[PDB]
């Protein structure tokens, strides 16, 4: 997240820390989610298709710092991995960018409810805020697009919805940008997401409650001015995300 | 094949 804030997971409580481990038993921290039930994480397909072995991964919950052990976090392995058969990536674009991550602990269990570990709600089909709504993403990915080190500590920031209309214009993303992504950004390019933050949760306050919006995608560099995040849009993929969930 | 798409996913 480049600007923004600091935070901790008690603000955040539906934040999944995605790590793949490499045969030395070291572990690199690969990708956010977002906890969408007890047993079920979503993020994005970019993240994992290169190694789509899912005994590769370990999902924390309940985690606000990268390379520490926070109280009250539960660790997961994945049972499932699902990754979008329709998934591709074009000259900017990533399309249909959105996976799930069937989780369990050693123990076999899902998800235990916490002070720090919640669900996040869906949208319901086709049911976004208005262009012009403040929503927040949150990740542990870089902080200035010349970092090659994330932040140890979890952040968040509020970013914009842009429509379509702006967002497919020219010296944006003209053509790139389809109607099952959402776009958003700061009016003064000062904040963005960014490397690292992908997967993770987009999260507008929908209609008396917090719901799962948007999936960090992709985009033209970080917080460069006309190029704003692209995130999955998450009420576009209901019949998906459901029948497989 | 080098594609600027693996340097614009987040
Ligand atoms: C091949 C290519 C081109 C650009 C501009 C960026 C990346 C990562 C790859």
């Amino acid at each position: 997240i480049i600007g923004g804030e600091f935070t901790t997971i008690e603000n955040q409580p539906w934040f999944a820390a995605i790590y793949r481990r490499h045969r030395g038993g070291s572990v690199t921290y690969v990708c956010g989610g977002s906890l969408i039930s007890p047993c079920w994480v979503i993020s994005a397909t970019h993240c994992f298709i290169d190694y789509p072995k899912k005994e590769d991964y370990i999902v924390y919950l309940g985690r606000s710092r990268l390379n520490s052990n926070t109280q009250g976090e539960m660790k997961f392995e994945v049972e499932n991995l699902i990754l979008h058969k329709d998934y591709s990536a074009d000259t900017l674009a990533h399309h249909n960018d959105i996976a799930l991550l069937k989780i369990r602990s050693k123990e076999g269990r899902c998800a235990q409810p916490s002070r720090t570990i919640q669900t996040i709600a869906l949208p319901s089909m086709y049911n976004d805020p208005q262009f012009g709504t403040s929503c927040e993403i949150t990740g542990f990915g870089k902080e200035q697009s010349t970092d090659y080190l994330y932040p140890e500590q979890l952040k968040m920031t509020v970013v914009k919805l842009i429509s379509h209309r702006e967002c497919q214009q020219p010296h944006y993303y003209g053509s790139e940008v389809t109607t099952k992504m959402l776009c958003a950004a700061d009016p003064q390019w000062k904040t963005d997401s960014c490397q690292g933050d992908s997967g993770g949760p987009l999260v507008c306050s929908l209609q008396g409650r917090m719901t799962l919006t948007g999936i960090v995608s992709w985009g033209r560099g970080c917080a460069l001015k006309d190029k704003p995040g692209v995130y999955t849009r998450v009420s576009h993929f209901l019949p998906w995300i459901r029948s497989h969930t | 094949t080098c594609r600027q798409s693996m340097c614009t996913a987040r």
